[PDB]
C-alpha cells in the first residue's frame, strides 16, 4: 500500500468504530439511569405505541 | 520497458477496480443492515398481541426504510459513476502490461423493486379455522418445482393428521427449505418462493392441495412488501430472508473479485 | 462511502514516500555523477591544445 | 553484475514487502477496533454468509 | 438456542484479541525492519558511485 | 429542550478529538517533511559551484 | 457452498489468467507454447543448457 502522509485510512476506521461503540454507550447510559429501554421513539415505533396504550 | 512501465499502469488501474469493489462493499453492509432491520420488526408485527394501530406504526416505519434502499442504490457514486443502481454495465478492467487480458466486473441493480430481491408467492383460497385439522386420506401434498440449479424438483409432503392449519406450516417449513408457509389469519397458506433460485411458476397437487387453495403466483419484491395485518407480516420475513441470501451472495462475489486482484497486485509487483 | 473514497484518493493523487525517495535518492547520484562527467570532459580540450605549444 | 543508478532491485523487493506487510497490518488495527475478524466479503465470502444467517 | 447460536457467532465473524494482537505486532516488526531494509538499500547507487568522483 | 440543543451545540461549534489530533499529527509529519525539503534543496546551487572550484 | 464455488471458479480463472499474463517481453512463460529453449553459455557453439517450462 502507498505509504502516504495525507491520507490515513487506519485512523479513518478506527474514528468510524469509536463513534460506533460511543453512540451505543451514550445509547446506554441514559435507559439505565431512566430504568426504561424507551424514551425516545428512535428506539422502537411499535413499542412506543404500546407502552403508551398500556 | 515497455513492459514494465505498462505493469505499473496495471497495478493501477487493477488498484482502482478494488477501490470501486470496496465502495459498493461499503454501501453493501448498509444495505444488509436495514434489511435485517426490517426482518425482525416484521417478526415483531407477526404478533397476534399488536393492534392495527400498532402495524401502521411498523409500516409507516418500513415505508421509511424502504425509502432508504432507494436512496441508498442511486447516492452510490464513486466520483459520478452509479455503483449500484444498476446502471454500471459489465467494465472491464485492464490490468496486465499488454492488452485483451482485462476482468469483466458486474454489479447487480439493487433498488428495492428489483425482481431478483423479492419472491413468487400463492395463497389458499379457503381457509381453515382453529378446530379444523387433517383428516386421514387428505395429507398427501405434491409440490412441483423449477429450480435454476438441479431443476425439475418434485417434494412429497405428508401432513401428519390431527395436525391444525399452524402447525401444518411449521410441518412444510421444516421438511424443506425451498418453501416458506404461513397462515394469515383464518387458515390461509401463504407458499412462498425465492425468485433467484426458485424461477418459474410451481404446481400444486395432491389431496391436501385440491382441500386448500392451489392460488395464482403473484410476484412481490422489498418495495412491495407492506406490513399491515399479520398475513403481510407473516409475508414480509419471507421477502426479507429472500432479498438477504440475494445480497449476501452478491456480497460474496464482490469478495472473491477483491480476492482475485488482491492477488493481481503481488504477482504483477513479482 | 466517504471512508473508500478517500481510500481511493490515494495512489491516484498522494505519494507513497517509499518508492519516491528512492527515485529522488537515485537522480541524486544521478546528478552527481553526471556533473563529475562534465569535470573530467573539461580537459579534452586541454589536452587537445598540448600537443603543440 | 551492474553497479549502476538507474535500477535498484534491492530497494524494488523491500517495496514490495513493506507493501505486503503494511496491507496485512491494514487489515489488522480494524478487526480489533471493530472486534469483528470479518467485516468485508473479501476477508471470508463463505464465513460472511454463515454468519449473517446466524 | 438464543445462547449457542451467539456462541457459534464467535470465531466466526467475532475475533480474538489473542492472536489478532500477535499478527499486528508481528506486522509492525515486519514494517519496522523492512523499512530499514530501505535505509541502507539506498546507498548502493552511492557506492557505485563512488568509486569515480 | 436543552439537552437537545446542546447536543445540537456540537459538532457545529465543538471539537472532536480523534479527528482533530489526527489532522495535527498529519500536519505535523508534513512540516518536517517539508523542513527537511529544505536541507537538501540548499545544497543545489553548492552542487552548481562544485564543477568550478 | 455456492458462495464457496464462486470464489473457487473466481481464482480459477487467476491461474488461467496468469499463465497467460506472464509474458518476459512478449514471450508466453507457462502458457504452455515455451518449447525446450537453449542458451548458449560458451566461448563456442554447441555448449548450450536446454531449458523446459511446462
Amino acid at each position: 500500500m502507498a505509504v502516504n502522509v495525507n491520507t490515513n485510512v487506519s485512523a479513518m476506521t478506527a474514528q468510524r468504530y469509536l463513534t460506533s461503540a460511543t453512540n451505543a454507550q451514550q445509547s446506554s447510559m441514559e435507559r439505565l439511569s431512566s430504568g426504561y429501554k424507551i424514551n425516545s421513539a428512535k428506539d422502537d415505533a411499535a413499542g412506543l405505541q404500546i407502552s403508551n396504550r398500556l | 520497458n515497455v513492459q514494465s512501465r505498462g505493469l505499473g499502469v496495471a497495478v493501477r488501474n487493477a488498484n482502482d477496480g478494488i477501490s470501486m469493489a470496496q465502495t459498493a462493499e461499503g454501501a453493501m453492509k448498509e444495505t444488509t443492515n436495514i434489511l435485517q432491520r426490517m426482518r425482525d420488526l416484521s417478526l415483531q408485527s407477526a404478533n397476534g398481541s399488536n393492534s392495527k394501530a400498532d402495524r401502521v406504526a411498523i409500516q409507516e416505519e418500513i415505508t421509511a426504510l424502504n425509502d432508504e434502499l432507494n436512496r441508498v442504490a442511486e447516492t452510490t457514486s464513486f466520483g459520478g459513476n452509479k455503483l449500484l443502481n444498476g446502471t454500471f454495465a459489465t467494465k472491464s478492467f485492464q490490468i496486465g502490461a499488454d492488452n485483451g487480458e482485462a476482468v469483466m466486473l458486474n454489479i447487480k441493480d439493487m433498488r428495492s423493486d428489483n425482481a431478483l430481491m423479492g419472491g413468487k408467492t400463492y395463497q389458499a383460497a379457503n381457509g381453515k379455522d382453529k378446530n379444523w385439522g387433517v383428516e386421514a386420506g387428505k395429507t398427501d401434498l405434491t409440490i412441483t418445482l423449477k429450480d435454476k440449479r438441479e431443476g425439475d424438483v418434485t417434494i412429497s409432503i405428508n401432513a401428519k393428521e390431527g395436525d391444525d392449519i399452524e402447525e401444518l406450516a411449521t410441518y412444510i417449513n421444516g421438511q424443506t427449505d425451498m418453501i416458506k408457509a404461513s397462515v394469515d389469519e383464518e387458515g390461509k397458506l401463504q407458499l412462498f418462493t425465492d425468485n433467484n433460485r426458485i424461477d418459474g411458476a410451481a404446481t400444486f397437487g395432491g389431496a391436501l392441495a385440491g382441500e386448500l387453495g392451489i392460488g395464482a403466483a403473484q410476484d412481490v419484491t422489498v418495495d412491495t412488501l407492506d406490513v399491515t395485518t399479520v398475513g403481510g407480516a407473516q409475508e414480509s420475513v419471507a421477502i426479507v430472508d429472500a432479498a438477504l441470501k440475494y445480497v449476501d451472495s452478491h456480497r460474496a462475489e464482490l469478495g472473491a473479485f477483491q480476492n482475485r486482484f488482491n492477488h493481481a497486485i503481488n504477482n504483477l509487483d513479482n | 462511502i466517504n471512508e473508500n473514497v478517500n481510500a481511493s484518493k490515494s495512489r491516484i493523487k498522494d505519494t507513497d514516500f517509499a518508492k519516491e525517495t528512492t527515485a529522488l535518492t537515485k537522480a541524486q547520484i544521478l546528478s552527481q555523477a553526471s556533473s563529475s562527467v562534465l569535470a573530467q570532459a573539461k580537459q579534452a580540450p586541454n589536452s587537445a591544445l598540448a600537443l603543440l605549444g
